[PDB]
């Protein structure tokens, strides 16, 4: 009676569209958000202070063309990835504290093997554990049906440590960060529309770094106008500043909570 | 698919000392962390140590702090908590998963350990 059932977003990779992309993209943002918290017309995360543990999570089934499926957990207060379910066993990134630690203990409660890596899911560490920068790192939907086999056969003993955290870098940038910005979701809708793998570019990188920086400069911001600019990257990565709010609302659909409205 | 067996549990008296290995089989735990739980009995499970890598540093309860050490052999594919200075609250049954801090999750029938 007791294990919480988690919202469960489906997304497959095989015959994918644009327009089923687009809408994978907007049903993980509809579970992440009520919507109920905007500021400057963006929507903000729950916040994670006080957040009863049923609305903690949500799921996202993955499938490909091989017809294999890989269960990722993520976290709703960031939009993030804090590890996944293949068949019987589980794999947990380290926890950045005994809080999340608990946390976690709520998800993939019917599986037989639980595992915790002894590292984290950020880029930085997942770069070092890949042996490639996410520049060098391609994105798109064979990367994707390439990372889903991947974490599939982790278990099996099918996949290098190194391509493991590959298929992160792929997974998480292609699910958290397109549900965060629009304009990644609309970068990787251009490889689809195309059928090209491509990495990304300055302009997307810089987005997925500045994240954070970005939601508390919009709610920190006085009647949207920032106190100091935030420096971002044109996609030839020449530089430019936002000093506002309205310039990024085409560009960030959710905002990490930082203060009360 | 790896899995973990306890070994070193005993009977020992006040400001002994004891070797508990968590041993790995069918894999590397190497990049996987490996947590340390005991249980007394009447009271709930209760994180000991957190072992990463490698990789990150090591973790302990502050109560176990100094007295209690983990280390691994590699190769050995074992993870070892190195018991000193017991006391009779440090009795109870000890649990390695890999995990951190809060477990429920299969244990693992632990290795009893007995301070009087
Ligand atoms: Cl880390």
């Amino acid at each position: 009676i007791f294990p919480k059932q988690y919202p469960i977003i489906n997304f497959t990779t095989a015959g994918a569209t644009v327009q089923s992309y687009t809408n994978f993209i907007r049903a993980v943002r509809g579970r992440l958000t009520t919507g109920a918290d905007v500021r400057h017309e963006i929507p903000v995360l729950p916040n994670r202070v006080g957040l009863p543990i049923n609305q903690r999570f949500i799921l996202v089934e993955l499938s490909n063309h091989a017809e294999l499926s890989v269960t990722l957990a993520l976290d709703v207060t960031n939009a993030y990835v804090v590890g996944y379910r293949a068949g019987n066993s589980a794999y947990f990134f380290h926890p950045d504290n005994q809080e999340d630690a608990e946390a976690i203990t709520h998800l993939f409660t019917d599986v037989q093997n639980r595992y915790t890596f002894a590292f984290g899911g950020n880029y930085d560490r997942l770069e070092q554990l890949a042996g490639n920068l996410r520049e060098n790192i391609e994105l798109g939907n064979g990367p994707l049906e390439e990372a889903i086999s991947a974490l599939y056969y982790y278990s099996t003993g099918g996949t290098q440590l190194p391509t493991l955290a590959r298929s992160f870098i792929i997974c998480i940038q292609m699910i958290s960060e397109a549900a965060r910005f629009q304009y990644i979701e609309g970068e990787m809708r251009t490889r689809i529309r195309y059928n090209r793998r491509s990495a990304p570019d300055p302009s997307v990188i810089t987005l997925e770094n500045s994240w954070g920086r970005l939601s508390t400069a919009i709610q920190e911001s006085n009647q949207g106008a920032f106190a100091s600019p935030i420096q971002l990257q044109r996609r030839n990565g020449s530089k430019f500043s936002v000093y506002d709010v309205s310039i990024l609302i085409p560009i960030i659909a959710l905002m990490v909570y930082r203060c009360a409205p | 698919q790896v899995q973990l067996v306890e070994t070193g549990g005993g009977l020992v008296q006040p400001g002994g000392s004891l070797t508990l290995s968590c041993a790995g089989s069918g894999g590397t735990l190497e990049h996987y962390a490996i947590g340390w739980f005991r249980q007394a009995p009447g009271k709930e499970h209760e994180w000991l140590v957190c072992n990463r890598g490698e990789y990150g540093s090591t973790v302990y309860v502050d109560s176990v702090k100094g007295r209690f050490t983990a280390s691994r052999d590699n190769a050995k594919n074992t993870v070892y908590l190195q018991l000193n200075s017991l006391k009779p609250d440090d009795t109870g049954i000890y649990y390695c998963v890999s995990g951190c801090y809060s477990w429920r999750g299969p244990w693992g029938q632990g290795t009893q350990v007995t301070v009087s």
